[PDB]
């Protein structure tokens, strides 16, 4: 997966812990333990780490997707604390590059469902001490995300993240003193931000951090949160399930919106052992029907707003069905189902505005308990599946895949009701039962022409961008030396700041060497040009930079004697 | 040919 | 020996433009009504109105500093005219000596981002470890914050009684 690290570089970090150390410090070392710890994961090859700061583009990105491990280092190691508390800014670079980088690699399928096998999982971690905002303009007591997006196709999508991003704020809150409280916690409490309702809504628990053990069990913590999935929100549909008669009726019942009636929780997409790749048969619907004759798209959502019917019904089972089955994350949800405790019976999930005329629209999976009560998985199956399976049924056991004109008419109708993208995964169902001259090759319910022309025009812009992203990331601060204005030689002049990569040549220009130790370099340069051997040197020393490698001496030099 | 300081 | 009428006196020279008097009698006050501010000010007293009538007058008299530290005496921060105040190079009221007695993180963080814009290294290293100061971590369990904002505005106040008059 994808890991990214927004880390702030205002000068709040300056502050220092008991231990002496700054929190900057110690947000590099978090950093450092949390890649020792995904190296310790196996997964580390398909692990990739970028870096993100606060400060203004194009230097807000450090760390580019082509960059490799020793660049990586250098750079979070090389981080110097002298930003501003510009949250919303950082947050809307970090998630413009996540968008443009999926919209660059196309798996985006907008106006055709939403591929749960298609997934870019990223998992972005931002860095900050939990102090006030800070804005050129003054201070700020809201995360106000930018409404402005230069980047073009943004708003094919309400919010800036998607689905398969997950956003994860570290708060530092390590006291001046050392605490004397001894803290018996066995859990992480959540923070009081601005930058928590935002990482609720795109699905994170943000943490507050006191000591150096329950870092270490907030990084153990987020280590075992890597992994990959889907966010989706979950909306009770019709009303509340009957109350198990095992039971007495509680009268103390709140009236209300459950959490587990509306929870957003994220459903694991285990990938293929076999191939890597995650594996999947049936997007889910979305929330338009889609018109072959809009020349623009309604925008969708980041997450799939979903609706499950808890009327518990039978979930039919027909052989050789390509059948998108994923295991959902632990929630007041899947607590609520296994403890009604129905492995047998399910809860069907829909997608709203699915059909023409159907608001709520067709049932397209269930979430189903497993045999073993111990989770909840979600079965996805073609739209209109109690539609469709009876008509296969028919088809594959009486008809004997020959089918008659009003099992022909039928379908057809199933197919008038079935949203246009469809088509493709249920060619390949049909062709996989075994009767691909069931759907003829020749009707196709493409896009209409103008949005496939915007979006290839989209992609090329998206290309474009890329590129120049690619050109602009890896480009260090730039120190000015430019003219300083103040009234009370004509108006243009600058005194000139000192600048620690100098690097004066003593040897070949005079204007150094200050007077202290002029007789000394001049008997220096007399010494050299009088000895004048094979080799001439400029610069007296020349110790070393940063690091003195043994392979690399060796390497230089030969070894004569192999000794064997 | 050096008519000032290096850097500037 | 009459705050009520040392309020009376500055608010007439403030009508009449004389800040530095205004000043003054504003000081003047404070002493009287605390034992030179060895304890804290009363804000029956150092009401929020006053403190922005002394703020409106010391950004008139050009002791842009000064008016951020009283920014910070405000019972609610106005981080809009502190920084509007730090935002001029004309100043005259010591920016690297009040450095010390300023005592809000997000100030600093501005001082900090503005003397790096602007390539004041050495005040910026001044505000650095002024910020790295463990009396204050805006993590603490607030008693130590309390006492510490006490402290330095007393010092404070004690200096600009030094200074005045």
């Amino acid at each position: 997966p994808i890991l990214l690290f927004l880390i702030d570089t205002s000068a709040s970090m300056n502050q220092r812990s008991h231990l002496g150390t700054t929190y900057l410090d110690t947000a590099k070392g978090a950093v450092e333990t949390f890649m020792k710890l995904r190296a310790r994961d196996p997964a580390s090859r398909g692990d990739r780490y970028m870096l993100v700061t606060f400060e203004e583009p194009p230097y807000a990105i450090k760390a580019g997707w082509k960059e490799n491990h020793a660049t990586f280092m250098n750079e979070l190691k090389n981080l110097q604390a002298e930003g501003l508390t510009t949250l919303g800014q950082s947050l809307r670079t970090a998630f413009d590059l996540l968008n443009l980088n999926r919209l660059v690699t196309g798996i985006d399928n907008y106006g055709q469902g939403r591929n749960p096998f298609f997934l870019e999982p990223a998992i972005i971690i931002t860095i900050t001490d939990g102090s006030k905002l800070t804005t050129t303009s003054g201070v700020q007591d809201e995360l106000h995300l930018p409404l402005n997006s230069p980047l073009p196709g943004s708003e094919l999508t309400k919010e800036p993240f998607r689905w398969d991003q997950r956003l994860f704020a570290l708060v530092l809150r390590l006291p001046g003193t050392m605490s004397v409280e001894s803290e018996q916690l066995t859990g992480v409490p959540l923070d009081d931000s601005a930058i928590t309702p935002m990482c609720e809504v795109t699905g994170g628990r943000s943490y507050s951090v006191c000591s150096p053990r329950m870092l270490n069990q907030c990084l153990e913590s987020l280590v075992q949160k890597v992994q990959s999935g889907v966010v989706i929100n979950f909306e009770k549909a019709g009303p509340d399930p009957s109350p198990v008669e095992d039971g007495q009726p509680d009268i103390s019942r709140p009236f209300g919106s459950q959490p587990w009636h509306s929870c957003h929780k994220l459903i694991y997409v285990r990938p293929n052992p076999k191939t890597g790749v995650p594996i999947g048969h049936w997007p889910v619907p979305e929330s338009f029907w889609p018109d072959q004759n809009s020349p623009t798209l309604p925008p969708r959502t980041s997450h799939p707003v979903v609706k499950f019917s808890c009327t518990d019904c039978e979930p039919m089972v027909i052989d050789k069905l390509p059948f998108d089955k994923y295991e959902l994350e632990p929630s007041p949800l899947t607590q609520f189902i296994l403890e009604r405790k129905s492995p047998q019976t399910c809860w069907q999930v829909y997608v709203s505005n699915s059909a023409k005329y159907s608001e709520l629209g067709h049932p397209f999976g269930y979430l189903k308990a497993s045999t073993a009560l111990n989770c909840v998985n979600l079965f996805v199956m073609p739209y209109n599946y109690p539609v469709l399976l009876p008509l296969l049924d028919d088809l594959f056991k009486v008809h004997k895949a020959k089918p008659t004109l009003k099992w022909r008419q039928s379908f057809e109708s199933y197919l008038k009701t079935m949203p246009p993208y469809y088509l493709g995964p249920l060619k390949k169902a049909v062709r996989m039962m075994g009767a691909p001259n069931l759907i003829a090759d020749s009707m196709e319910y493409g896009l209409s022409y103008s949005v496939i022309s915007y979006l290839k025009k989209l992609s090329q812009q998206a290309k474009i961008e890329s590129d120049r992203v690619i050109g602009s990331v890896g480009k260090k601060v730039v120190q000015e030396t430019g003219i300083k204005v103040r009234s009370r030689e004509y108006t243009g002049f600058q005194v000139a700041l000192l600048n620690k990569d100098l690097k004066p040549q003593t040897f070949r220009n005079a204007y150094d060497i200050p007077r202290r130790n002029l007789l000394d370099h001049l008997t220096r340069m007399r010494s050299n040009l009088l000895k004048s051997t094979r080799r001439f040197l400029k610069g007296q020393d020349e110790d070393q930079v940063h690091s003195v490698p043994i392979a690399q001496m060796g390497n230089y030099q030969e070894y004569l004697k192999q000794v064997p | 040919t050096s008519p000032s300081y290096s850097p500037t | 020996n009459n705050h009520s009428w040392l309020i009376i006196q500055a608010d007439i020279y403030f009508a009449t433009n004389q800040y530095s008097a205004a000043l003054h009698y504003y000081l003047q006050a404070g002493a009287v009504c605390s034992d030179f501010f060895n304890k804290a000010v009363p804000p029956d007293v150092y009401t929020d109105q006053v403190i922005k009538r002394m703020i409106k007058c010391c950004s008139l008299l050009n002791c842009h500093t000064q008016v951020a530290i009283l920014c910070q005496f405000l019972r609610e921060i106005d981080y809009k005219t502190a920084f509007k105040s730090l935002q001029e190079q004309n100043s005259h009221d010591a920016m690297d000596s009040y450095y010390d007695y300023i005592w809000d993180v997000t100030i600093l963080e501005y001082l900090t981002y503005l003397h790096h814009k602007r390539g004041e290294t050495d005040k910026r290293q001044i505000a650095i470890k002024a910020i790295g100061q463990t009396e204050l971590n805006a993590s603490n369990p607030e008693e130590v914050l309390q006492l510490a904002a006490q402290r330095r505005k007393k010092k404070f106040l004690q200096a600009m009684a030094k200074l005045y008059f």
